């Protein structure tokens, strides 16, 4: 059972994003102790935003990234109190110019929580 | 019989700061302490809850009815009045 | 259009967040 979000009554989440440009997801030490990796992205949505409406976003920041052929790999890094330390969980890709089953998956549908990071491996054609 | 002053704040966002806090509720009156307590094992994270106590009972109530039920970053909040003294 | 709709805060990183509406409050 799901709320329907009507985006201009609910007030957006802050997303902190970030990328690679070579198919692999950046390392857990590049965020221990709240740092970050270089190259931040800071979007704003919502809890029912899909990976293909992210990726549009991030194709407006890369304008290379909207070449045919090019593949986005979603991972959301998140902290996990049980261990020590920040994990990461691949959820789903999406190609520029093709139609994937995992297009419309949602940050909800995944458990995504609000201030989780999302990591986005890249790979051009 | 006397008002509360303090009030506790729910459901933080992890991206929520201290900052965030003394800014969105000063909107409702003059903040006397904030106490926003951090995970342990984890400092540079909140536990998602911060108390907030007013210099008076009005601007409290006035916290209360805005955003208990209010949102912050993209999530609903709880806001409710406090009677106790600070932790020990 | 979101700055519209919703506040800002300046402390960062910049969050949005929002009160309940007048109506909200007195229903």
């Amino acid at each position: 059972p799901e709320k329907p979000i009507d985006r201009e009554k609910t007030c957006p989440l802050l997303l902190r994003v970030f990328t690679t440009n070579n198919g692999r997801h950046h390392r857990m030490d590049e965020f221990s102790r709240g740092n970050v990796p270089s190259s931040e992205l800071q979007i704003y949505t919502w809890m029912d935003a899909t990976l293909k409406e992210l990726t549009s976003l991030v194709k407006e920041v890369y304008p290379e990234a909207r070449k045919k052929g090019t593949h986005f790999n979603f991972a959301i890094v998140f902290m996990d109190l049980k261990r020590p330390g920040y994990r990461v969980k691949e959820i789903g890709s999406t190609m520029s110019g093709r139609k994937g089953t995992d297009d419309s998956m949602t940050l909800q549908s995944q458990k995504f929580q609000i201030g989780d990071y999302l990591d986005i491996a890249i790979t051009p054609p | 019989s006397m008002k509360p002053t303090k009030v506790h704040i729910g459901r933080l966002t992890r991206n929520v700061t201290k900052d965030h806090i003394m800014e969105i509720f000063s909107t409702y009156g003059k903040i006397k302490m904030i106490d926003m307590p951090v995970e342990r094992m984890h400092p540079h994270l909140s536990k998602g809850y911060a108390y907030v106590e007013f210099e008076n009972p009005d601007e409290a109530e006035k916290a209360l009815k805005h955003m208990d039920g209010g949102q912050i970053d993209g999530q609903e909040i709880t806001a409710t009045a406090v009677l106790a003294p600070w932790p020990r | 259009l979101l700055d519209d709709l919703f506040r800002k805060t300046k402390g960062t990183p910049c969050i949005y967040w929002l009160p309940l509406t007048p109506e909200a409050i007195a229903e």
